[PDB]
């Protein structure tokens, strides 16, 4: 499919800007140990042989997390702290390509016709950081979790091409 | 009867500066016995007053080290025991590899070596903040310092434990990995150079995977080329496309070397080792 | 309180048209002075209308018809001979004139490296009038954001948005002012067809092995690699001559970051320079690289 | 007196900048008629021997008329219509310029121990113009009226001088 | 009686066209009169009915001028009248000026001659929005063509009213004056040209205010200067402090004209007309 | 929830200084692990701090002293060595280093006809920080609008308000940054003495009349005449001359609009220039005006 195609291209790009600002913060701003938040999703629970799993669970599911993390990355620029106005204007930059790509997906799901998803109740407001450092550790959990959920959306988009 | 011995059955150990204390392997516990040092006739005593089923050692230095003899009164020999003085095993030295998507696996050795049997308990968990706890890692021929992990998620993350315990104590090292950072793909395969007729300059260079990564839509790998003539001190770079590359500035008449690496196309994990060069010459 | 007004309030027509000036006075102006539309003479700009081109409407109102009108700027003012030896002013208007906007042509964009989209077209003939540009783009499933040109700029506009590559984006550019109001053609293209990629930097030429008249030129490539395949055009000459000479394009027609120049004469001082672009030919060539010297070994 | 030296030479300033501003409007939209309006002051009533009067009624009378002359070239720039902006920034800068001086009127009386006039009641506000012509028509009145105050409160200056 | 007359005692005035209503002067109104034109012995008649104290005449046109008599039936002569014909008064032509601070004057000139007796009220108003309404302005000197207002307010505006009116009507010029607008000093006087010793390029002008002017700290002049060298064709113009100014490029050994004016100190009004040329000559 | 954070907080201290960190932990992370302030190391930047440098001070506090401290940017990281083969980050901060900002000097103003105040100063050694500067000025009687410095120039600054000619006003500059605060000498005069004309246009050299070897120069003054008197410098020089000549200033001291220059040569071509500036000298020379050729009579 030609429309398959063309928002495949684009999540690899997004992928690469996630990675390179991820990269770049932990030389500026070492961070020591595995960070987590309770606010941001834990879906990315599976192995290899999970491409068995079929479409409409895969794309309700990636539109999912891409929300969440959309409001995290914009919560954190307005409000993380002077400390990360370095991480500008690369993170203002990536915050707008995201968006415009959750509608590209539901574009996506319209001209294929497929059941759209039941309205989802929408994640209450995350807290503010409790220091600039805070934030800055928030930042590493967000952007580790980003790239690792745009690597598993690319290799499985790249699957239902093989089937359909 | 006594503390159940660690290697062989009769022998027990020790730590200098400690208390040690020997059992009668072959004797009921609570029967009387007597304890000789070899060659010497004294009856030795110990700590807690002077006729047990065990001797003690407080003293515990290079001179304790040697044979023991216990024997009940009748003059059977209840059993012989040797001390051998050590010390704890250090912190093992661990690392983990995968050169695939789905297994990884992980290897171990001593720090120090302490002259003592010593054996190792591997296992991992996943952290998480379906039973996630603690699962057995198993060392896949006879107890090798191998073993393997089938159908690991890709994305999560685990820890992983080898714990090493003597006769004397213990020590765990744990050792977090993940997949995604750790995989390094092995070099590909067949690397040939040909002649390209009527262009004095290009060298053709074409590669297949390697056997060890299976073709899947779903991992690609990205290449890295690196060319050098013969003699030359400095390698050209490039990033070819697909699973071949024509080189258009080759040095007419001359030998020419040609070296790839692989790695995740998402860029995961880190490149593979250099394949072994191949040479070529131009037309 | 006032003795009348003149309509319309402030009228912009075109030129070589016609305009109707009507004033009207009100009864109780009328009244006090003892008067009459007859009694209104029109000045504009210190020179006296001629009460020939006059026409008396009402007992309240006068008016006057201007043609093939010519003035960018015109003062008008409705005055009334008081007792015949004086005059009071009753109302006024400025009169403002030009041409309609004409149909943006030419128009082109191009995405230069590191900025947001940046669109430019021909503006045409001048209109004498306060004209707004603002540059439309939306997908068919979003209106986007518009680009107000800056006053410096009025025949260019940078978008606030990043751009974003392979997604057809439809763009045009829309021309209004007073006199009227028209769209340019709509164009549709992937923004990935109109990249400008920055010039090669870290340029190095290498000297000589134990071969001679061999040279090996590495630079480092410009970030935007990771989106499009680069294609290079490297030109090199000697220190002497006057004309630069080109390496075949076929020849440099993938993603490199080195290649040696051979056939060039032993103890020779060279120069070289590089460009890239969309290995397609899409898009716009970069600008030239800094200049390298470099010499042949002995 | 040094203090009303000063005081005299920047009177003089602000009233070749009146007429300057005044003759170009009529140059560029010409009035037609004396124009007056109820809420100026119409105090500019006397002959020539005026100068005869004594020091407190002239400073006090010259104190309320540049006050409600302030208010009115205010009133002028921020409602007067489109129309006007072409008498910018020169209307402006008179603006500011005789805010200062009705202070520095004030200072003059206060170094030299003058009763201070009594707090006379602000006027109520202008009505806003009826038309874009009318504020113009306006504008006449007013710099008209201002330069006539001016012109007369240079030459009163300059008698008490030549009695004090 | 019958209305009085205009001018002299037994003359009435009338307009072509119009009707025409002769009196006899020296007739009790009521007696009855005839009438005859000079040389012709018709008891002349008129509309109402043929035998009243007055002759009246529809015709109205240039035959009709000349000399009428009227008589008692006695045979007295009761008077006599002349019919000139003419046309009511133009609008006529008013100017006013002022060379001081304090007072101005008016002058006023017929636009069009009748050929008839005329004469000339004036008047003047100030207008407001202390009877400041109409004000008579005395003609000075025997009944001349200007009127002088003395102690005028400089600042106040005033409405200016020369009203021409003839025996057979009215016009009236109004003319609006403001004091501030309208002056216009006269130049000063004693102009002189004097040589500055040591400097071959350089001459000193001098000069005093006009005597018109009194010399006062309220109303000072600014002052322009021009000069030019016999021969040259065009001025130089400065801006003099004060009443004098020394000129710098003078041209050597040459006669040089110079000229100043005058104007209120407050650019108040117009600049006076040129002093008459004075000249000098550099040393 | 955390374990602990250092203190204080973001700090700035002066080069060649001490700083003193302590890392705290909190009683419930020290219980979960079972560790004390013994098991803290220091890591900044990828450089593991030495041991030897750390001082504990409580079980729950562990402490460093940096001296003569010299790194510009220092990220500070606190971290515990959990079950001794593993590490987590406890806190961190980031300290920035730098210098007061020194006194500004050679305080110095100009009132550019056309435009508002704008003054001048020398700042001094750089500091390292992000140094805000705000000029000041205010009168006796009233405290005036600050002046912000902007960007691209932040050594100057061109005042809100309009000039004041004949008011004497009081100014200075006040510079400020997170190491110290400091306000420069304070400055008072009269802008009357630091005006800057316009330069003279209109300029006209007219030939020669019957008399040859003389010209005439005319030009239109600047607007500004009418605050103060004029004063001018008049150069001449042969067409083929390399330096300028000058008119004695004593002869052009005061304001004027014309000059005839005298004692030049017959039928040769002459080149003008003129500048003004006040007549008393104080103040600043106005720009050159327009170049002039002119060519005296046969
Ligand atoms: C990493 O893996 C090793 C091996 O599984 C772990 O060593 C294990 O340590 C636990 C203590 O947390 C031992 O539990 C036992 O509890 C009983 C009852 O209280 C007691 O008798 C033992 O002395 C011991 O405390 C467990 O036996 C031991 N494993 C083996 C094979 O001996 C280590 O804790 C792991 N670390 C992690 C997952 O962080
Ligand atoms: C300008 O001045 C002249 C002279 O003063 C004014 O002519 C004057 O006109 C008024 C009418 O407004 C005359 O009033 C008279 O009223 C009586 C009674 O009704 C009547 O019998 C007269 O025929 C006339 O209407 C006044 O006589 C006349 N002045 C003279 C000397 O004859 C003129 O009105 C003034 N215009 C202004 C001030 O605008
Ligand atoms: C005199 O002419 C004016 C001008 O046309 C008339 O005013 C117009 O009246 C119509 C409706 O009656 C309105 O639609 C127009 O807008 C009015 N014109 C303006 C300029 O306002 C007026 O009614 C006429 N009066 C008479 C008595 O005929
Ligand atoms: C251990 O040391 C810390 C660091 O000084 C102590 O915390 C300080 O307590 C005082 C008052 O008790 C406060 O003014 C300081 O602001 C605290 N320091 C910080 C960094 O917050 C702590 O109280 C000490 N604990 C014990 C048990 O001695
Ligand atoms: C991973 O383990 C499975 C389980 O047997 C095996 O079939 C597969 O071949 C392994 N992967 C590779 C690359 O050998
Ligand atoms: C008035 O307008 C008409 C049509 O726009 C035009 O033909 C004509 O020349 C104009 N001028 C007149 C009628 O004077
Ligand atoms: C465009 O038109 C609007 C009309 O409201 C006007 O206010 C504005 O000044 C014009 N120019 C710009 C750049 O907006
Ligand atoms: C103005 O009139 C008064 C009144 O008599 C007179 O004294 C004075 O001299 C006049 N002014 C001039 C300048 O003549
Ligand atoms: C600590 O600070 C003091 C005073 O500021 C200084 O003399 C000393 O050298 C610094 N360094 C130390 C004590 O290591
Ligand atoms: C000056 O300091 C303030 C501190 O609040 C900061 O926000 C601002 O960015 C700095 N610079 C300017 C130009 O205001």
């Amino acid at each position: 499919r030609a429309e398959l195609d063309s928002t495949v291209l684009l999540t690899r790009s997004l992928l690469a800007d996630t990675r390179q600002l991820a990269a770049q913060l932990r030389d500026k701003f070492p961070a020591d140990g595995d960070h987590n938040l309770d606010s941001l999703p834990t879906l990315a629970m599976s192995a290899g042989a999970l491409g068995a799993l079929q479409l409409p669970g895969v794309l309700t599911r990636l539109r999912a997390d891409l929300l969440s993390y959309l409001r995290h990355v914009q919560w954190l620029r307005r409000a993380g702290g002077s400390s990360l106005k370095t991480l500008e204007p690369e993170l203002g930059t990536l915050q707008a390509r995201l968006d415009r790509l959750l509608r590209r997906l539901q574009l996506l799901m319209s001209r294929l016709a497929l059941p759209q998803p039941p309205p989802d109740p929408p994640a209450p407001p995350l807290a503010p950081p409790s220091s600039a450092w805070g934030g800055i550790r928030a930042a590493h959990a967000i952007l580790g979790g980003l790239h690792l959920t745009l690597d598993w959306a690319v290799r499985g988009l790249l699957l239902l091409k093989t089937r359909l | 009867p006594c503390p159940q011995a660690w290697g062989p059955p009769g022998v027990q150990y020790g730590q200098p500066g400690r208390s040690v204390k020997l059992c009668c392997p072959g004797v009921t516990a609570g029967d009387p016995v007597s304890w000789f040092r070899d060659g010497e006739p004294k009856l030795l005593q110990g700590p807690d007053s002077g006729l047990g089923h065990e001797l003690v050692l407080a003293q515990a230095d290079s001179t304790d080290e040697g044979t023991y003899i216990c024997q009940t009164l009748d003059g059977a020999l209840g059993g012989t025991v040797t001390l051998q003085l050590g010390y704890p095993p250090a912190r093992p030295v661990v690392s983990c590899q995968a050169a695939d998507y789905e297994n990884f696996s992980c290897t171990w050795s001593p720090s120090q070596i302490s002259g003592l049997p010593t054996r190792y308990l591997t296992s991992y968990r996943k952290k998480t903040v379906p039973s996630t706890g603690p699962w057995p890692c198993p060392q896949d021929p006879l107890g090798a310092a191998r073993c393997v992990v089938h159908g690991a998620e890709f994305w999560s993350q685990y820890r992983i434990n080898v714990t090493e315990v003597n006769p004397l104590g213990a020590s765990t090292r744990l050792l977090d990995v993940s997949l995604q950072s750790i995989l390094r793909p092995d070099p590909p395969q067949g690397l040939r150079v040909e002649s390209v007729p009527g262009y004095p300059r290009r060298l053709r260079a074409s590669w297949t995977y390697p056997a060890s990564w299976p073709s899947q839509p779903h991992f690609l790998l990205k290449f890295r080329l690196q060319y050098r003539p013969a003699q030359h001190p400095a390698w050209s770079t490039v990033e070819p496309a697909g699973l071949e590359e024509v080189i258009t500035d080759a040095v007419a008449g001359l030998p020419h070397a040609v070296r790839v690496s692989a790695r995740d196309f998402l860029d995961a994990g880190t490149w593979s080792t250099w394949s072994p060069e191949a040479w070529g010459t131009p037309s | 309180d006032p003795c009348g007004y003149i309509s319309p309030e402030s009228p912009v027509v075109q030129l070589h048209s016609n305009f109707t000036a009507v004033c009207v006075l009100k009864e109780k102006c009328m009244d006090y002075f003892h008067v009459n539309a007859n009694y209104i003479v029109w000045k504009t700009n210190h020179f006296t209308i001629p009460k020939e081109q006059y026409t008396i409407i009402n007992r309240t109102a006068s008016s006057v018809t201007f043609t093939d009108i010519a003035s960018l700027n015109i003062q008008l003012t409705c005055n009334i001979l008081t007792f015949g030896q004086l005059e009071q002013n009753v109302y006024g208007i400025t009169i403002i004139s030009g041409l309609p906007p004409e149909k943006p042509k030419n128009l082109s964009c191009i995405v230069n490296e590191g900025k947001k989209m940046r669109c430019e077209w021909d503006g045409g003939r001048e209109t004498h009038l306060e004209t707004n540009f603002t540059l439309k783009s939306e997908w068919a499933t979003h209106k986007f954001a518009d680009c107000k040109a800056k006053r410096d700029t009025p025949t260019s506009c940078t978008v606030d948005y990043s751009t974003v590559y392979f997604v057809n984006i439809e763009v045009w550019v829309e021309a209004e002012n007073a006199l009227g109001k028209v769209t340019s053609d709509h164009i549709n293209f992937d923004p990935v067809y109109k990249v400008k990629p920055n010039p090669p930097h870290n340029l190095s030429v290498i000297n000589s092995e134990e071969l001679s008249s061999i040279l090996k030129l590495t630079w480092t490539n410009p970030s935007i690699k990771s989106v499009i395949i680069l294609k290079y055009n490297i030109q090199y000459r000697t220190k002497d001559a006057s004309t630069w000479s080109q390496i075949p394009p076929e020849d440099t027609a993938s993603t490199r970051s080195s290649f040696t120049v051979q056939d060039l004469k032993p103890f020779t001082e060279y120069v070289f320079r590089i460009r890239c672009m969309k290995e397609d030919g899409k898009g716009y060539w970069s600008d030239w690289s800094e200049e390298a010297s470099g010499i042949t070994y002995e």
